[PDB]
């Protein structure tokens, strides 16, 4: 894999929601040595990778509702 | 969905070609520093203060190259030696990247008084080089504390480990105020004084009338401009990557990966001075020249 | 499924990130895998309610 000196947030902009039967998985990284803020990121059924607001009241339902 | 992870970019181009330039410069290096070494140590006779300022400085320089190899191979496949050796490889390298800055700041010192207060009784004040020498190591050894207290393997997703810093969940801006010690008291302390020492010391050599004049200067010049070639290109880049976390230039996937190149590129740069050093101070004065030919033999 | 015998305890502070993989062609259970800071895997019973405290806890930091 990669090799990098640097370790950044893989998160730079984000929406404040998106449609949950699109979901397949999602990520939740808490504060750590390589970002100061909270990522949420959401793989789609498409391949594609989205970021998601932690604070989005939507957000927190949506992963409440994947782990039912 | 404009919103999405800014992917690293990696080429597998650059990895591996970094490690023979890093085993080449170990190799140059273990050599140089050694015959220095070798050609003070054998005799005792004429062991000037310039003498003892080399001696430590081939000192340094040859413990910073002894943990290129380990440093070289985690550039390949990520730290994969452990937590330990994250603090004491990081221990070693640091101590020796601020000892060997900090003595070409004491030896400008040495040569600003041997020059430009010859006459004077001032100059009278570089027989401390003995414990000069001893403050700079033991100034050294506090300035690389953050690093064993603040560094540990970083195991992630999307990059394989590295020997990062965890300093807290607030550890993005902890890092930044860290990175002020290397660039204040390894870049612009340094550089102000070597300056301001050679930038007199070539004013009294421009004036006199002796016929070595000539070559002294360029020496001189070409002091500086080794120190600043090796280390102005790293710390400039570092100080675009401070500035971007900072939001004061925009931020941009881009950017990133931009800054990521440099950085790499960059540190292969700066780490050449410890090759270069034997052959800029030592190998070019008649002393060591002569030296080296008769302990051969 | 990577999940097959999921844990029943594991110490909040530790955890550096919870991944969530909903149903899907490769597996036909939910899946929570917990990445440790120390770099191992562990799995998460997706009906715990201690579990649902930690992905709650992380979000609202």
């Amino acid at each position: 894999a990669s090799v990098a000196t640097e370790l950044r947030c893989q998160c730079l902009q984000t929406l404040q929601g998106i449609h949950p039967k699109n979901i397949q998985s999602v990520n939740v990284k808490s504060p750590g040595p390589h970002c100061a803020q909270t990522e949420v990121i959401a793989t789609l059924k498409n391949g594609r990778k989205a970021c998601l607001n932690p604070a989005s009241p939507i957000v927190k339902k949506i992963i409440e509702k994947m782990l039912n | 969905l404009d919103a999405a992870p800014c992917e690293p970019e990696s080429l597998e181009i650059n990895k591996y070609f970094v490690v023979i330039i890093y085993a080449l410069v170990f190799l140059l290096s273990l050599l140089g520093n050694s015959l220095v070494m070798l050609v003070i140590l054998y005799s005792r006779v004429g062991r000037s203060v310039t003498d003892v300022y080399l001696l430590n400085l081939a000192l340094a320089d040859l413990l910073f190259a002894l943990t290129l190899p380990i440093w070289a191979a985690s550039k390949v496949n990520g730290w994969i030696f452990g937590t330990f050796l994250c603090k004491v490889v990081s221990l070693l390298k640091e101590v020796n990247f601020y000892s060997g800055i900090l003595l070409l700041a004491c030896i400008s010192v040495d040569r600003y008084l041997a020059i430009v207060h010859a006459t004077r009784t001032l100059t009278q004040k570089r027989y401390l080089v003995k414990f000069i020498c001893l403050s700079i190591w033991g100034l050294s050894l506090l300035l690389a504390l953050p690093v064993l207290l603040f560094r540990r393997t970083v195991y992630s997703s999307n990059v394989s480990p590295a020997c990062y810093e965890d300093m807290g969940n607030n550890t993005a801006n902890w890092r930044m105020l860290l990175r002020i010690l290397p660039q204040s008291f390894g870049f612009i302390v340094p550089l102000l004084i070597m300056l301001f020492c050679y930038g007199f010391t070539l004013r009294t050599l421009f004036k006199a009338h002796m016929g070595q004049k000539h070559r002294a200067m360029r020496v001189i010049f070409a002091v500086v401009l080794i120190f600043l070639l090796c280390w102005l290109p790293y710390n400039l880049v570092l100080l675009a990557d401070t500035l971007m976390r900072t939001q004061v230039i925009q931020e941009t996937c881009e950017r990133r990966n931009h800054i990521d190149r440099a950085l790499d590129a960059t540190e292969i740069l700066g780490i050449l001075h410890s090759c270069l050093n034997p052959l800029i101070y030592a190998f070019i004065g008649q002393k060591f020249r002569h030296g080296l030919l008769k302990i051969l033999a």
